[PDB]
């Protein structure tokens, strides 16, 4: 069975709510197993505690940088980056979790997660996964982003794990 | 350079070498070297500069005031991941802008987008700076 991902999201310290992510570990294994990792904390780090650094509302949520609240950091559990899996699974619409890069084979632990179709994008970043439950929770972080992507309060990741 | 890119003009190339050998890096150097290099791609300034024979030192502490400015650039523009909003490009790292680590290709990418990204203006204005130095 695809695992199953789940954070909890806080802004400035108070619980906002459970997203639940499905990894499509079928189709891209390499890619779904350093998120499931990233998520559990079981490689001694991860995303507990890291923040979403840029949210840009109708656009995306990115986050994963557990180094800095920003978008220049983070490693992925096989080394500081890895290569493009895939590029199978399309920006179909809300709820699309990707990963971020700085171009070609730089993944390393940052994602996004769409609020609309961005068919744009095909090709260029690694679809993994898809909101379950809590999208409700992804709209209501927009609230908090700007056209920019500057976030006017700390949104968090305030506890993650593996559900299944 | 890029006027359409075309490839850095021999006879331009050997004005330019010619103003080197006769006026070394003496102040006149600057001017000649701004009218010889416009529209000029990063590439272009390289080969420029690579043409130099010889004036090793001159050379080391332009190499020297080039890496200052690309650091600054980096610490100024992080290389901070996407994705980008649609049509938009990534951009140039201070290494791409000095031609060390971008392709022909992407500089003309930079160069020609809508906004530019003026790698070359941005590159020569750096060589500029270190020439001042140098005529000191």
């Amino acid at each position: 069975v695809n695992p199953t991902v789940f954070f909890d999201i806080a802004v400035d310290g108070e619980p906002l709510g459970r997203v639940s992510f499905e990894l499509f570990a079928d189709k891209v294994p390499k890619t779904a197993e350093n998120f499931r990792a990233l998520s559990t904390g079981e490689k001694g780090f991860g995303y507990k505690g890291s923040c979403f650094h840029r949210i840009i509302p109708g656009f995306m949520c990115q986050g994963g940088n557990f180094t800095h609240c920003n978008g220049t950091g983070g490693k992925s559990i096989y080394g500081e980056k890895f290569e493009d899996e895939n590029f199978i699974l399309k920006h179909t619409g809300p709820g699309i979790l990707s990963m971020a890069n700085a171009g070609p084979n730089t993944n390393g632990s940052q994602f996004f997660i769409c609020t609309a179709k961005t068919e744009w994008l095909d090709g260029k970043h690694v679809v993994f996964g898809k909101v379950k439950e809590g999208m409700n929770i992804v709209e209501a972080m927009e609230r908090f982003g700007s056209r920019n992507g500057k976030t006017s309060k700390k949104i968090t990741i305030a506890d993650c794990g593996q559900l299944e | 350079p890029i006027v359409v890119h075309q490839a850095i003009s021999p006879r331009t190339l050997n004005a330019w070498v010619k103003v080197v050998e006769e006026k070394a890096f003496s102040p006149e150097v600057i001017p000649m070297f701004s009218a010889l290099s416009e529209g000029a791609t990063p590439q272009d300034l390289n080969t420029m500069l690579n043409t130099v024979g010889g004036h090793q030192a001159a050379m080391q502490m332009l190499k020297e005031t080039i890496n200052e400015e690309a650091a600054e650039w980096d610490r100024t523009h992080p290389p901070a991941m996407g994705p980008l909003p649609p049509g938009q490009i990534r951009e140039p790292t201070g290494s791409d802008i000095a031609g060390t680590t971008s392709t022909l290709q992407e500089q003309i990418g930079w160069m020609t987008h809508n906004p530019p990204i003026p790698v070359g203006e941005i590159y020569k204005r750096w060589i500029i700076l270190g020439l001042n130095k140098i005529v000191r």
